[PDB]
């Protein structure tokens, strides 16, 4: 149920 | 560091949130 | 947190949300004490029992958030870490003596009006301030109840406890490590904190200087808000030496 985060900070 | 502890929207501005008093109240 | 309420937005400024980035959840809370240093509890990154072991590449640090599940565009920011510590003496074996790790951030975090350090207690401030009765606050994204979770983070405050009355509350054996809070059954009030508040912060406000001191992390308890058990926190000061020797060395 958490919104997906910018993928910058999956890298 | 030497502003630890000091909320920007709370203690720098000299507004207190709604709960803090029950501390001050208990610190006897 | 069990009891409590939502915070004012900028309340708890120190607050960390750690998160797991597979899959995609709160891990613990977490506070920050400067631009690259976060405090939380060593259980949150290592518990074998529970075959829990995180490196640093399996989480990220959340600061100045709010909403438990948004991504709060503009407001909150999102760190990766250089690296754990966790407390070399840390009992993961019997009863989480000395639960506290530090992570320190790849990069340093841009304080802002939602985002700024929390103080540690020196002595003097720990022996004025940790006192049976005297009023901490602790907050989290965790449960809202022992067995349901928040959409924003939420907020207790709770008294200090006897350490007698801590330890004739439980079979576990206590040590100077830690301090217990919490309400007792005939005091009418409650609140606990829970699963998912983790690694949080008990805070304290100085009177002397009107300082926010983090006195406590949260580490353990028998269920939550349960009347006659107690919530347990480590003893930040006590550990302090640690947390010292371990910025001064690799800060
Ligand atoms: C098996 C033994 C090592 C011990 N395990 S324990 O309590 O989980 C160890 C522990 C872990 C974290 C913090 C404090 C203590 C244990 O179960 N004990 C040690 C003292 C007596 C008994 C007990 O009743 N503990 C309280 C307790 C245990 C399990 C739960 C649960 N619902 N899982 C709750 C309370
Ligand atoms: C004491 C030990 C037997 C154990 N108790 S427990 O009942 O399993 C904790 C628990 C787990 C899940 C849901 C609610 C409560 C415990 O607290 N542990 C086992 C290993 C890690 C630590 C933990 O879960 N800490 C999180 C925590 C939970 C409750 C509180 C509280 N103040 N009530 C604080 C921290
Ligand atoms: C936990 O992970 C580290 C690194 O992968 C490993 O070396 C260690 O043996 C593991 N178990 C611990 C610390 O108990
Ligand atoms: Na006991
Ligand atoms: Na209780």
């Amino acid at each position: 149920d958490f919104e997906e985060i910018p993928e910058e900070y999956l890298q | 560091e030497a502003d630890c502890g000091l909320r920007p929207l709370f203690e720098k501005k000299s507004l207190e949130d709604k709960t803090e008093r029950e501390l001050l109240e208990s610190y006897i | 947190i069990v009891e409590g309420s939502d915070a004012e937005i900028g309340m708890s400024p120190w607050q960390v949300m750690l998160f797991r980035k597979s899959p995609q959840e709160l891990l613990c809370g977490a506070s920050l004490i400067s631009d690259r240093w976060v405090l939380t509890a060593a259980h949150c990154l290592l518990y074998p029992p529970w075959d829990k072991n995180f490196t640093e590449n399996d989480l990220l640090v959340r600061i100045g958030k709010h909403s438990r599940t948004r991504y709060e565009r503009n407001i909150e920011k999102i760190s990766m870490l250089e690296k754990i510590y966790i407390h070399p003496r840390y009992n993961w074996r019997e009863n989480l003596d000395r639960d506290i790790a530090l992570m320190k951030l790849k990069k340093p975090v841009a304080f802002s009006d939602y985002i700024h350090p929390v103080c540690l207690p020196d002595r003097e401030t720990a022996a004025s301030l940790l006192q049976a009765g005297y009023k901490g606050r602790v907050t989290g994204w965790g449960n809202l109840k022992e067995t349901g979770q928040p959409s924003v983070l939420q907020v207790v405050n709770l008294p200090i406890v006897e350490r007698p009355v801590c330890k004739d509350s439980t079979r576990i054996r206590i040590t100077d490590n830690m301090f217990c809070a919490g309400y007792k059954p005939d005091e009418g009030k409650r609140g606990d904190a829970c699963e998912g508040d983790s690694g949080g912060p008990f805070v304290m406000k100085s009177p002397f200087n009107n300082r926010w001191y983090q006195m406590g992390i949260v580490s353990w308890g028998e269920g939550c808000d349960r009347d006659g058990k107690y919530g347990f926190y480590t003893h930040v000061f006590r550990l302090k030496k640690w947390i010292q020797k371990v910025i001064d060395q690799f800060g």
